[PDB]
């Protein structure tokens, strides 16, 4: 299979670009172009997009315009100014799939063996990841379910070459908060965690009770897995543990200790050279 | 092993004895590290190895070596073990056994704690002195110095 | 756009919850504190010559400062979280 | 039966539930291992097992309520934790 | 037998004899059997060194599974006495094969090595990192899972 | 101070106005078993050939060396206590004498109790060829003095260490030191608002 796609950010300024430009005028409910990339090992890497002309019935979810000439020539001229990016996947912004879009991956397997799709959402601005993955499966499932025609999620994150990196920094630069940002970042990096935490398993909670209210097939699959989650949390005050916990965290008080003190010499330090300094200057002018 | 293809030497044959053989069951003790035999050859030869005192003072050295190294190797399988026990192993008496122990612990040759009130030694897993808190006393000593040079200060207030 | 370049360095929040290393961080606080003594004792040199000899920011004070907020910053985060995960996460 | 809080077992409770005598459950939690579906550790002179899963299986409706409830606790502890932390600390957190 | 070897499980040397000695030893015409596990000295050494490697690998298996153990058990369980237990596992150990650590006084063997805060630390954390991604995965699943009804 | 000095000079003593080459070993032997600890006793003053050189010509300070470095208890304490005599008549080391004679008794006790966790009062009164009461009422005294870290089971006449772990004394050096600083801190605060 394909274990992971890195996600560049020219595509999905693209994305934004066209999904801006069709509901500027053609508002609807997605938009969907084509990308390309190139494959290392087994993880794949894409950097171009382009726009499709493409269309959707509202609810016939069999009725679609991809246009196949546009899509076969923009690839050429796109391979004429670089030829390393090949059709790899398509993207669509559309916030849920629809069951009209396996009928679009199959039309692009005609171009990439292994086509993967991509959802950007770009209306969301929210907790992380604007960009969801998709790879096409069709296996007997091995537990006696019956088999279909279906889309396998695959982890997807961001990464940039070089050139996009400072690209996007300089435009980020204004809003931009500094990487280091001693403390209070570092804090409000943890609060936010917690947050993507309570999200997460919020989440869980809404699938368990669609589950066992029956209005959502059990998978059996990762609902398994959930339960090693749910087994494998450390269970903390197990007592050598405890102490080890102690030991370490006493190390880390004696440090901050060194720290604290040796900040509050110098601060008595400069504290002392200014009150020597202004009373050096009174004396002067008298 | 060199020792019994040299007393065999055609120059040492004609010196064949009590010194000879002498060291050549001290050898052989060496070589099966049988320290009970050791002290038995010690022992036999009184009149040849400790009245020498080069002989006496290497032979003890050898001995003593041999005593620590059997040690060693005796209680490496253990964490907690009677010294009655290691006593019988090593053929040595505890009287000598523990002296010996306490002796080797104390020069800090070897990782360990008695305790005569259960007659047992322990071993343990001597953490690696952690250099932070040393770096800690040595940077709060010299900021206890630089206190001292502000006191000198604050006088011109 | 804005925010959505940001998704690229945006931190994850595993990435806000994730403990570091704690041999790697024994290792830095070891380094660290040793800079410390080695600046320390220059900074000793540096004020028993207050006499003030031909009135003069490099060395002693500034670097001290730094190294004490990074390690002070640092233990401070690491603690933090290891103590939330110990209480939240069982 | 456990979210690991329990999940120290001790020799009768696993003996009973397997009524076997205490003699086989050592070579029931080593058969257990070997197959590679269990990946605890035994200790025998307190007699109990150090126990460790890695082996998902399959759910009833029943355990899907079960985990929802053991799940809502654990959500409704990191709920606390993320408003107490946002109180405590908010002059450094803006 | 070599499969039995193979096994990450014990085998009672008594049992295994009493299974398979017949055939090993001695055998009969049709399962002929060599001089290796003879009556004779040196097949009765061989024999004796058999048993030496089956309770060489009763001790990896316990090294394998078991925390602490009762010499009297791992007596016991290779049908030797604990003086002839404690002698094979201090031989055994000296030769730095595996790790091992006899409590004589409380009369305890512990196989688990000493951890150490760090390292006990580290793996909570590689634990809980862990356990974070797989809840991020599950999640990603999830909505996949809730993504189809549309 | 004064060992490091004798032992700076033992091999360039050429002070004959003072005192004697051999009075001046005696009293950097004397000196250097109080003042250092075992490692550099041995490595500086029993590998220190011009020692041993002149104490094959004095046996009694030999005795009263070797005894302590070979752990030989009770014959140290005998020459401790024939050592004494000596430390009084001397015109200089007497002033200073009991406190000597008092400080090599922890510093034997510190060595013995160094290589066991617990042991019966017995066992070193044998080993110092002393009796059990005796022996009891000076770790009494010793241990109220803060001067070793072991306590006394009475009921079970045995004694039983409490020494620190490494991490343990660093830790209560740290507290002891940080509050020596800190108080000194807290004298030179209140510059502010003289």
């Amino acid at each position: 299979a394909v274990q992971k796609v890195v996600v560049h950010p020219l595509v999905l300024l693209s994305v934004v670009d066209h999904f801006n430009r069709i509901g500027k005028v053609g508002n609807q409910k997605r938009v969907v172009g084509v990308l390309l990339g190139s494959w290392q090992k087994k993880v794949l890497d894409v950097s171009n997009s382009f726009a499709v002309p493409f269309d959707e019935d509202d609810k016939d979810d069999s009725v679609w315009f991809l246009d196949h000439d546009y899509l076969e020539n923009m690839y050429g001229m796109f391979k004429k100014v670089n030829a390393r990016e090949r059709i790899v996947g398509w993207y669509h912004t559309g916030p849920k799939l629809h069951k009209n879009d396996i009928a679009i991956n199959e039309l692009m397997k005609r171009y990439c063996p292994n086509s993967v799709l991509v959802i950007i959402d770009v209306k969301p601005k929210d907790l992380g990841l604007p960009t969801e993955a998709y790879i096409s499966v069709e296996e007997v499932h091995d537990d006696g379910t019956p088999t279909s025609k279906t889309f396998e999620h695959v982890t997807s994150e961001i990464g940039a070459e070089e050139a996009e990196e400072v690209g996007v920094e300089h435009l980020l630069r204004d809003i931009k908060d500094t990487t280091v940002g001693t403390l209070s970042q570092r804090i409000t990096n943890q609060v936010h965690g917690l947050k993507g935490l309570n999200s997460k398993l919020l989440d869980i909670r809404s699938y368990l009770e669609k589950v066992a209210t029956g209005k959502l097939p059990i998978n059996h699959q990762i609902i398994y897995q959930l339960q090693d989650v749910f087994n494998l949390l450390p269970d903390v005050s197990l007592q050598e543990f405890v102490k080890a916990f102690y030991l370490k965290t006493n190390d880390q008080m004696v440090v901050v200790y060194l720290a604290s003190l040796i900040r509050s010499v110098v601060a008595l330090h400069n504290l002392i050279n200014n009150k020597i300094a202004n009373r050096d200057a009174e004396k002067k002018e008298g | 092993e060199d020792v019994q293809a040299l007393v065999s030497g055609k120059l040492a044959l004609r010196y064949a004895g009590r010194q000879t053989e002498a060291l050549k069951c001290v050898a052989q003790a060496s070589k099966n590290r049988s320290l009970a035999d050791f002290e038995k050859a010690l022992t036999d030869y009184r009149a040849e190895l400790r009245d020498d005192p080069i002989i006496s003072t290497h032979l003890a050295k050898l001995y003593d070596n041999l005593l620590e190294q059997n040690l060693i190797r005796v209680i490496e399988p253990f964490s907690r073990v009677q010294i009655e026990h290691i006593s019988s192993l090593i053929k040595l008496s505890k009287a000598d056994v523990e002296r010996k122990l306490s002796q080797m612990i104390l020069d800090k040759k070897f990782h360990g704690i008695l305790d005569q009130g259960e007659g047992v030694l322990i071993i343990f897993d001597e953490p690696p002195v952690d250099k932070t808190y040393e770096a800690a006393l040595e940077t709060i000593q010299n900021m206890s110095k630089v206190v001292d040079s502000l006191y000198n200060k604050a006088k011109k207030l | 756009e804005q925010k959505m370049l940001l998704n690229l360095h945006k931190k994850s929040w595993m990435e806000g919850l994730t403990l570091q290393d704690y041999s790697e961080h024994c290792k830095h606080n070891e380094s660290v504190v040793k800079e410390m003594l080695e600046l320390a004792k220059n900074y000793n040199k540096a004020v028993e010559e207050e006499d003030k000899m031909t009135p003069e920011k490099q060395d002693p004070k500034r670097h001290l400062e730094e190294h004490v907020d990074v390690l002070m910053t640092s233990n401070i985060v690491q603690c933090l979280a290891a103590m939330l995960d110990t209480v939240v996460f069982k | 039966t456990r979210p690991a809080n329990h999940r120290q077992l001790t020799f009768e409770e696993i003996a009973k539930s397997a009524k076997i005598t205490v003699n086989e459950v050592e070579l029931l939690v080593m058969k257990a291992l070997s197959v590679g579906l269990v990946k605890g550790s035994i200790d025998e002179v307190d007699k109990r097992v150090h126990m460790t899963w890695v082996q998902p299986r399959v759910l009833d409706l029943q355990q899907i309520k079960g985990m929802k409830d053991r799940l809502e606790f654990w959500c409704t502890d990191v709920k606390s934790m993320e408003m107490l932390v946002e109180h405590q600390a908010h002059d450094i957190l803006t | 037998l070599l499969k039995l070897f193979t096994t990450m499980e014990l085998m009672r040397w008594s049992t295994l004899v009493e299974d398979y000695g017949m055939e090993l030893r001695k055998g009969s015409l049709e399962s002929p059997a060599t001089d290796v596990f003879g009556s004779t000295e040196e097949g009765e050494k061989r024999w004796k060194d058999l048993k030496n490697r089956v309770v060489e690998h009763n001790i990896r298996i316990m090294a394998k599974y078991y925390t602490r153990i009762t010499m009297k058990r791992m007596a016991q369980l290779l049908d030797l006495s604990v003086d002839e237990s404690e002698a094979f596992l201090s031989n055994l150990v000296v030769n730095k094969t595996i790790f091992a650590k006899v409590d004589r006084l409380a009369g305890i063997i512990n196989f688990q090595r000493p951890k150490d805060p760090n390292n006990l630390l580290n793996d909570w954390s590689q634990k809980l990192n862990s356990l974070m991604s797989l809840v991020n995965k599950t999640t990603h699943l999830i909505a996949k899972e809730e993504m189809i009804h549309n | 101070q004064a060992a490091e000095l004798f032992l700076d000079t033992v091999s360039t003593f050429t002070s004959y106005e003072l005192m004697d080459y051999k009075t001046f070993v005696t009293y950097t032997v004397y000196v250097s078993m109080i003042a250092l600890e075992r490692p550099d006793l041995r490595e500086k003053v029993i590998k220190g050939a011009e020692i041993l050189e002149v104490l094959h010509s004095l046996p009694a300070v030999r005795q009263y060396l070797f005894s302590l470095y070979e752990c030989r208890y009770s014959v140290f304490f005998q020459s401790l206590a024939v050592v004494e005599q000596e430390m009084k008549k001397d015109w200089l080391f007497a002033p200073h004498y009991r406190y000597y004679v008092r400080e090599m008794r922890i510093h034997a006790y510190s060595q013995l109790l160094e290589s066991y966790r617990s042991l019966t009062l017995g066992y070193m009164a044998e080993a110092f060829g002393v009796g059990v009461e005796f022996i009891d009422q000076e770790l009494s005294r010793f241990i109220a003095a803060g001067r070793l870290h072991c306590k006394i089971d009475k009921v079970n006449e045995i004694v039983e260490t409490n020494r620190p772990d490494s991490k343990n004394w660093q830790y209560q050096e740290t507290i002891k030191k940080g509050d020596l600083l800190l108080n000194r801190v807290q004298k030179l605060s209140r510059v502010i608002n003289m």
